[PDB]
């Protein structure tokens, strides 16, 4: 788990390497998870089949993963501003294209875009402002 | 009431035995001049080791040795 | 049912949740749950339907495996304190347990798939004590031990209930399984602000139950398990149409009703504690749930679907009258906003 | 008061409404001349300012 | 509890055989009797918060 | 009213019923001169003789118990029916569907007078026999396949849960002939009818009712002779035994929760009102609506029954 | 009645709501520390009963 | 939260610490209320009973309008103690424990020097 | 009338006298228990 | 032996993933009835005389013989052989001890030395198991109640299931 | 014990593992789900032993008693199941979809 918090430790825009390789996983890990899930319940048919959906979903989640990665660290790079929600959005934009693609829709995308993206911004906010999820109860 | 256990008597002559031991049961010890003694032969036994108290000079009673007149005494359960 | 075996089922529905509540023993207390688990069981077979004997082999399997988690709880705390409850002390992982376990058997988030299933093919009658007597038991559980449970799981389950609850009733039309995804909904603010104030856990489902019952006790006036069947609620009893529709929109939070407060103090209390990331997509996806609730409003009040000619027969045989509780349920529940501060 | 019973509804309201009004007053009554742009002393023969 | 009626009712159906210090048959004390004690003693009257 | 506080002090129909207790429907074709068996029957062992369900039974049933407006009553014509077969409108299934949730409240309230005074029941032509008239219809053009099928789903629902008559009595007359006696009596409607559509009845009894039943029930087929004898017919049914059949599994715990379903009308013919839109059963809003806020405006029927004031009533505000 | 109805009427209604408003506060930090401090009655979380040890003489030595 | 208090009355009411507060006034606002929260209920039940809605079971509307506000009084008693309990315990601890709840200085506006952000 | 008779036309007078009876005990026991409470308040306090 | 209980825990684990592998209904009963052996013996091995014997009198042929009885009535059909099973049963036999394996290098270990018996009264009496369990009649009679009622209402239970 | 206690524990973790990935006949679950409680008995009996803790062996008795009835009702219902389709696969019991 220390490794997955290393995204974060190095500052955004710098290392791009570890930031697409932890994001590529963490879309993967949600990949089978989901794929499991998907496996679970509406089964598949053949073994086979489900391997292959379970193959399917990693893939996709991993791609998300990646591009989200690679497109907010290089937007940072390029733009040379490494605190900027504008960073993730454009990687989550990114992110979301992927998913259309993957799913061959281009109005997936577009809500993929723009929700997407959206979320991660405000992952940048949160963490730029310090915001708390899943608090402890401090009333 | 009192004729039909005649019949309940007569057949079925094992269910009425059942209700009356059931039963009887129930009644002995509530009357019974000895149930006050299973309470206390069975208070008697000495399981475990009967810890001694220091002494005060306090405690009369207490009898101070194991033969003292003193004490629990049971000339009951001899004889119970 | 022999009115004796009635009685003895009926007690032991009813010694189920309380020996929970009243004891601080926690085998005690897994026992009260065993009792409820058994004495539920023979109520919900009362039709004997092909459809029945499925519902209680699912709630059965269920329960009892949940039960087997909880009782595996107790014992492991049993050696790692030598007390026979919860601790400060107490392993994570053995708390952990008894969040999933009993979460289960409130059937809270990914454990939702056995409620909306027996809530479909029990009575309606049935259904009620299987949403709101039935909870009791297990909540007392939790709020007990609040103090030593996870705030990050509650809350997962607790989003993930409020989602699948919201998503899985807006496609069903059977109201019997609307009522169930509702529950798992409510049952899942419940649980969020376990962790951060349990005395709001208990108004939260106060109002589920003073809310669910009427609203119950209103499916079954007409008897009907589905929205086409209470469309027709105009023409068989007219006057329930009125306060239908705001118990429903009550269940869902708009703020003139009752059914705001709960939802409100809930999120001033996690804003209080800082979850307003939470706390904000909870209530967003709540307003999902009026959205299904507001389709029924719109088949059975604001707009009048055509009925069948047989239903001008049942109009005139005089109508079997819904028991007074539903009046005073539905107004406690309806309208007693103005009243809030002494509630909390 | 007989088929008047509805027309008196309304107007009974507002002297209901005046009622809590004047009411209202009398709770927030602190301060009642202690303010500083208007804090007279009290002229002979009257019991407070504002009433 | 959640509901003490226990207390309430002044019974202690429940309570009496919670921990491994509590009467034990026969006065058969177990293990670690000295401890418990010394560790609720200790924790009775200062909340959990702090008696952790 | 009746509740299990009731039953479980005493009020039990098991003490209340007795050998002239049963429920005895006489079923026989449009003209069987069925009406006089059943009351002479009913006279003999005094068994409340319900008479053939109608389209207002249900009103002289509830309140007043004054004729209800064909509108109000559901607008069905047996009249329309004959002059007007396969009409555009449908008033026959119209008048199908009402007659079967008619005869439903007969057979529920037969139930009810059966399980409390323990007096037996004979209601002429049964919810079980109503399929023949339905069958007929079919055979001919008067009723389409949907329209039967919501029919059955109806039947289905609701017949099953109330226990079969005891025996059933069947006072057959052939084809021709009953045509011949629907010649003589008065009305035009009942005349002209297909000699076919008659043949459909009868056939559709022979062919179904009487087996099926032939188990559930102790069938007494009578030609036209032995009737016109209720004394014979009636000696017959003093003589059959009452055994097979599923009323022998009726204890008086069981009986209790089928008396609470007929002493509530409102359930009885619940699933009569299932929500299944074929043209002919719908109402429609707008017109349900003006019929219902009609309805419901006849004197003694705005309020439940005790507490409207047009008819009489008095104490309401105390009630 | 006159402006000085309103005006001492108006600083009434801030008096009260400038009061309820601290206390608020306070007692959001109050509710802060006794949770973390457990050193105050509310958020004091139950062990189990002394009553319900047993200093008795055991059966063994050392207890 | 306020349970595990000292003193805590395991399943009691009303302690009777509460006799100190002042009793509610019977015409409370609240009260009142919930007197028409209870006819409207009496009301109610006419209505889905289908009876004449206010000129029937005028005892019921008594018992109604007269057994809501009879739980009001009540109620309310022990509502407004337990808020009362809430202060107690809360106004005391600012004390017990003074240095953590300090008494602030607010410089006078002349000292404290807001930014300007002009309109223009 | 009505065929059927209604099992409410004649009052259920027990309805009545614990429905009408209830209510003053409510009422008489409350007005006592505020003028009793308002007096433990002036008491137990100063006055 | 000192593994006098580890081999028998091995054993429990045994049966356990035979009931786990779901063998044919009464093929895995046999299962349980053998692990509820293994079980009895474990607890006798700790002094538990009574409550051991309780559950080889109880679960044993009362409960699991009235489980495989029902299977003969029902879910007896005897239609994968259970040979597979028992092929895969071998490889989590020793899949197992992979686990322990682990562990095993990581090693409390060597087998099981004085990790059973902990303390035990050189000298006294009285000390022994059925002397807590009736403990159910003196100063822990709620249990008692609360079991009799399961019993109890489990009788009406069944038979309401059962018509 | 601590070694042991590890086996019975899992011994349950593969008896949960059972019970929660059916395969065919209930039968086979119920008896699964039996597998736990012996489990279950078995560790509380073994700690309740080895901490001398006797006021606490009507417990390991209590779990059983309990679960007993459990068991039954569980059986009633799958005997009501293969009266109803005769075949107790967990296969058909799927109307209520
Ligand atoms: C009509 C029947 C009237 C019967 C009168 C009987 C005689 C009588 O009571 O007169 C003396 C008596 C004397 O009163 P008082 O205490 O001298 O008045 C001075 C108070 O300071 C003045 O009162 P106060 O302001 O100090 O009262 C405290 C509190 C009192 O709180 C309340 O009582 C709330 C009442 C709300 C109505 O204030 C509030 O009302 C806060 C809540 C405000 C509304 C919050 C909710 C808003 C959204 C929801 C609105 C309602 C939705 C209902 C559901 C949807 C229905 C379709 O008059 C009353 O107490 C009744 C006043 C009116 C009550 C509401 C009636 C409606
Ligand atoms: C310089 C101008 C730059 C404009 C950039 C944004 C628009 C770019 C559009 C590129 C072409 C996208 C496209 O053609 O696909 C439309 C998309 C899918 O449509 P579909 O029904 O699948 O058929 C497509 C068959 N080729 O259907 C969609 O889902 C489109 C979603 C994106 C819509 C972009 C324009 C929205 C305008 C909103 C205005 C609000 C005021
Ligand atoms: C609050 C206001 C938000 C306003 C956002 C406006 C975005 C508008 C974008 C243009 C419109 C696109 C659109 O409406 O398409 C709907 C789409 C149609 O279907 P299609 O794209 O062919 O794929 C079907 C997949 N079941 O239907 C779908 O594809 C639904 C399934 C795809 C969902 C894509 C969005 C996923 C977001 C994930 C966020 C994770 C964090
Ligand atoms: C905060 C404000 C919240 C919103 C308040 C306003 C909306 C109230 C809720 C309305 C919800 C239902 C809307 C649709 C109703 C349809 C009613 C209908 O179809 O008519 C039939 C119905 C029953 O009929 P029946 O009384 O038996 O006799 C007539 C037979 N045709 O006829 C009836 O039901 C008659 C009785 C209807 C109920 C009367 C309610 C009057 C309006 C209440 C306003 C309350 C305002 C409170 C303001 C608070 C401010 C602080
Ligand atoms: C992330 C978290 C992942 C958690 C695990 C997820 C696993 C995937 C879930 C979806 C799998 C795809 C659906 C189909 C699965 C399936 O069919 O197997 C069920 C299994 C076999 O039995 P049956 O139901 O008859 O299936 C035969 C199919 N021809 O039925 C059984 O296996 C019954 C139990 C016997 C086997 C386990 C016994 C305990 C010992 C296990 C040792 C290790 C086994 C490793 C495999
Ligand atoms: N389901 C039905 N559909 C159409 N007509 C029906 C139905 N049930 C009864 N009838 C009508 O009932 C009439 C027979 O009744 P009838 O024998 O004259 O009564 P009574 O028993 O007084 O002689 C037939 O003309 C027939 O049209």
């Amino acid at each position: 788990k220390r490794f997955f918090e290393s995204y974060h430790e190095v500052p955004d825009g710098t290392q791009c390497h570890r930031k697409t390789y932890i994001t590529t996983a963490l879309g993967g890990i949600c990949g089978i998870i989901g794929s499991a899930y998907s496996v679970s319940l509406n089964p598949a048919d053949s073994t086979l089949e489900a391997v292959a959906r379970v193959g399917r979903y990693t893939f996709t989640a991993a791609a998300i993963g990646a591009m989200f990665g690679l497109t907010t660290c290089v937007s940072a790079q390029v733009r040379e501003k490494p605190d900027d929600p504008l960073n993730y959005f454009i990687g989550g934009c990114a992110g979301g294209l992927t998913l259309g693609a993957r799913t061959h829709s281009y109005g997936t995308a577009a809500m993929g875009c723009v929700y997407m993206g959206t979320a991660a911004a405000l992952f940048k906010i949160g963490k730029l402002e310090g915001w708390e999820l899943f608090p402890t109860p401090k009333v | 009431i009192s004729a039909f256990l005649k019949n309940a008597w007569a057949k079925e002559p094992v269910l009425v035995v059942s209700f009356s031991v059931w039963g009887l049961a129930i009644i002995m010890p509530m009357i019974s001049p000895y149930t006050k003694y299973a309470s206390m032969i069975n208070k008697a036994t000495p399981y475990n080791y009967p810890v001694p108290v220091r002494d005060d000079g306090n405690m009369p009673d207490v009898p101070s040795h194991p033969q003292d007149p003193l004490g629990p005494s049971l000339d009951w359960l001899k004889n119970l | 049912m022999n009115p004796i075996t009635l009685a003895i089922i009926y007690f032991t529905i009813f010694l189920g949740p309380v020996i929970t509540m009243s004891s601080t023993n926690l085998m005690l207390m897994w026992v009260g749950l065993e009792f409820s688990l058994l004495a539920i069981i023979p109520m919900l077979i009362n039709k004997k339907n092909p459809r029945s004997t499925e519902a209680a082999t699912k709630y059965f399997v269920t329960q009892a495996t949940a039960s087997m988690i909880i009782l595996l709880a107790i014992v492991l705390n049993y050696k790692q304190l030598g007390t026979w409850m919860f601790q400060q002390q107490t392993n994570g992982l053995i708390l952990n347990m008894t969040l999933m376990a009993l979460s289960m058997k409130l059937g809270l988030a990914p454990f939702h798939f056995w409620l909306p299933e027996v809530t479909q093919g029990i009575p309606l009658h049935m259904g009620l004590i299987l949403l709101t007597w039935q909870k009791i038991a297990p909540l007392s559980i939790l709020i007990q031990i609040y103090p030593l449970l996870n705030s990050t799981i509650i809350l997962m389950l607790a989003i993930t209930s409020i989602f699948m609850g919201a998503w899985g009733g807006l496609n069903q039309t059977q109201m019997r399984k609307i009522m169930a995804y509702s529950s798992i909904a409510h049952m899942g603010w419940m649980l969020a602000i376990l962790p951060y104030n349990p005395s709001l856990t208990l108004l939260n489902l106060m109002i589920y139950i003073i809310l669910t019952a009427p609203m119950f006790m209103a499916l079954m006036l007409n008897n009907s398990m589905t929205i086409n069947s209470i469309s027709l609620l105009w023409n068989k009893t007219p006057a329930m149409l009125t306060m239908i529709s705001l118990m429903l929109l009550s269940l869902g939070g708009l703020p003139p009703l009752t059914g705001f407060l709960p939802k409100w103090i809930i999120i001033t209390e996690l804003m209080k504690n800082n979850c307003l990331i939470m706390a904000t997509l909870m209530a967003m996806m709540a307003l999902l749930n009026l959205f299904f609730y507001t389709r029924l409003i719109y088949s059975t009040s604001l707009t009048m679907f055509p009925t069948n000619n047989n239903s001008k027969m049942m109009t005139h045989q005089t109508k079997t009258k819904p028991n007074l509780m539903f009046s005073t349920l539905a107004i406690m529940s309806t309208m007693t906003l103005p009243l809030a501060p002494q509630l909390i | 008061l007989r088929e008047h019973w509805v027309h008196i509804l309304v107007p009974a309201g507002f002297v209901f409404g005046c009622y809590l009004d004047r009411k209202d007053d009398e709770k927030l009554t602190a301060f009642r001349n202690k303010s500083m742009l208007f804090q007279r002393e009290l002229r002979p023969n009257e019991e407070v300012t504002w009433k | 509890p959640f509901l003490d009626i226990q207390k309430k009712l002044g019974i202690s159906l429940d309570r009496h055989f919670m921990f491994l210090s509590a009467e034990q048959p026969y006065k058969n004390a177990a293990r670690c009797h000295a401890f418990e004690k010394e560790w609720i003693e200790c924790a009775h009257g200062i909340g959990g918060t702090r008696a952790k | 009213r009746y509740g299990l506080l009731a039953a479980i002090l005493g009020d039990k129909t098991t003490k209340k019923l007795h050998e002239y207790s049963r429920v005895i429907t006489v079923d026989g074709n449009i003209c069987s001169g069925k009406n006089k068996l059943a009351k002479e029957i009913a006279q003999q062992l005094g068994m409340k003789h319900y008479p053939e369900a109608g389209i207002q039974y249900s009103s002289t049933t509830t309140g007043d118990g004054r004729p209800l407006d064909i509108e109000f009553s559901g607008s069905c014509s047996l009249e329309k029916f004959y002059d007007d077969p396969k009409s555009n409108d449908g008033n026959s299934y119209r008048l199908q569907s009402w007659l079967y949730a008619s005869r439903l409240l007969q057979y529920a309230d037969a139930l009810e007078h059966l399980l409390s005074t323990g007096q037996g029941v004979v209601l002429e032509r049964s919810i079980y026999s109503d399929f023949v008239f339905l069958e007929a219809m079919y055979n001919q053009g008067y009723i389409r396949k949907q329209c039967v099928d919501h029919y059955n789903e109806i039947k289905r629902l609701t017949l099953p849960e109330y226990l079969p008559p005891h025996a059933v009595i069947y006072i057959d007359v052939p084809v021709p002939e009953v045509q011949s006696r629907i010649q003589k009596k008065g009305d035009p409607h009942e005349m002209k009818v297909t000699s076919a559509y008659l043949q459909d009845i009868e056939n559709a009894y022979k062919k179904t009712f009487l087996p099926k039943m032939s188990e559930m029930c102790e069938v007494l087929v009578y030609d036209s002779w032995e009737a016109e004898d209720p004394t014979k017919v009636v000696e017959d049914i003093e003589y059959l035994k009452y055994n097979k059949g599923p009323w022998l599994k009726q204890d008086d715990w069981t009986f209790h929760y089928l008396r609470m379903l007929v002493q509530d009308k409102t359930e009885v013919l619940n699933y009569t009102t299932i929500p299944v839109y074929l043209p002919e059963i719908t109402i429609g809003a707008h017109q349900g609506s003006r019929i219902y806020n009609s309805f419901r405006e006849l004197p003694g029927r705005k309020y439940a029954p005790g507490y409207n004031a047009e008819v009489g009533d008095k104490w309401i505000w105390l009630k | 009645d006159g402006p000085e109805k309103n005006y001492e009427k108006t600083l009434a209604i801030l008096q009260i709501e400038s009061e309820k408003a601290e206390l608020r506060l306070k007692e959001q930090e109050v509710r802060r520390l006794m949770r973390a401090r457990g050193d105050g009655p509310w958020y004091q979380f139950p062990t189990p009963e002394k009553e319900f040890i047993d200093h008795s003489p055991k059966a063994t030595p050392d207890n | 939260m306020m349970n595990g208090r000292p003193g805590h009355e395991p399943l009691k009411f009303l302690p009777d610490e509460a006799r100190s507060l002042p009793p509610p006034k019977l015409n409370d606002p609240r009260l009142v209320y919930m007197g028409l929260l209870g006819y409207c209920t009496g009301l109610m039940d006419n209505m889905l009973r289908m009876r004449p809605v206010m000129r029937a079971g005028l005892h019921r509307q008594l018992l109604f309008v007269t057994s809501f506000v009879f739980a009001g009084y009540f109620y309310l008693k022990r509502q407004n103690y337990l808020y009362a309990v809430k202060d107690h315990d809360m106004f005391g601890y600012i004390k017990l424990h003074p240095e953590d709840f300090p008494e602030k200085e607010k410089k006078t506006y002349a000292e404290i020097l807001e930014p300007f952000h002009p309109v223009r | 009338f009505y065929v059927r008779e209604p099992v409410n036309a004649k009052p259920n007078w027990l309805a009545v006298g614990l429905s009408v009876g209830a209510s003053v005990f409510m009422w008489i026991y409350l007005i006592q228990t505020h003028n009793e409470d308002v007096l433990e308040y002036k008491r137990r306090n100063g006055l | 032996m000192n593994n006098y209980i580890f081999v028998l825990s091995s054993l429990f684990l045994v049966g356990c993933l035979g009931l786990a592998l779901k063998p044919s209904p009464i093929y895995g009963g046999l299962g349980l009835i053998v692990s509820g052996f293994v079980g009895c013996l474990m607890v006798l091995g700790f002094g538990g005389s009574f409550l051991g014997l309780m559950v080889f009198l109880i679960y044993l042929g009362g409960m699991l013989v009235v489980f495989g009885y029902t299977t003969a009535m029902a879910t007896e059909e005897y239609p994968g052989s259970n040979w597979l099973i028992l092929g895969f049963l071998v490889l989590g036999v020793i899949m197992e001890v992979f686990l322990i394996c682990v562990l095993n290098y990581y090693d409390l270990g060597d087998g099981l030395g004085d990790w059973l018996m902990y303390e035990v009264d050189d000298v006294g009496v009285m000390l022994e198991g059925g002397i807590g369990v009736a403990a159910m009649y003196s100063c822990a009679t709620w249990m008692m109640v609360v079991a009799g009622w399961s019993l109890f209402a489990g009788i009406f239970i069944i038979i309401e299931i059962t018509r | 014990m601590p070694s042991t206690f590890f086996n019975l524990t899992m011994a349950f973790s593969l008896s949960l593992l059972g019970t929660l990935m059916f395969r065919s006949h209930l039968m086979s679950t119920l008896l699964c789900l039996e597998g736990m409680v012996l489990s279950l008995f078995i560790m509380t009996s073994v700690t309740s032993l080895n901490s001398n803790s006797m006021s606490s062996m009507p417990i390991p008795i209590t779990i059983l008693v309990f679960a007993a009835c459990e068991a039954a009702v569980g059986l009633a219902l799958l005997v009501k199941v293969s009266n109803t389709y005769g075949t107790d696969y967990v296969q058909n019991l799927n109307l209520l979809q």
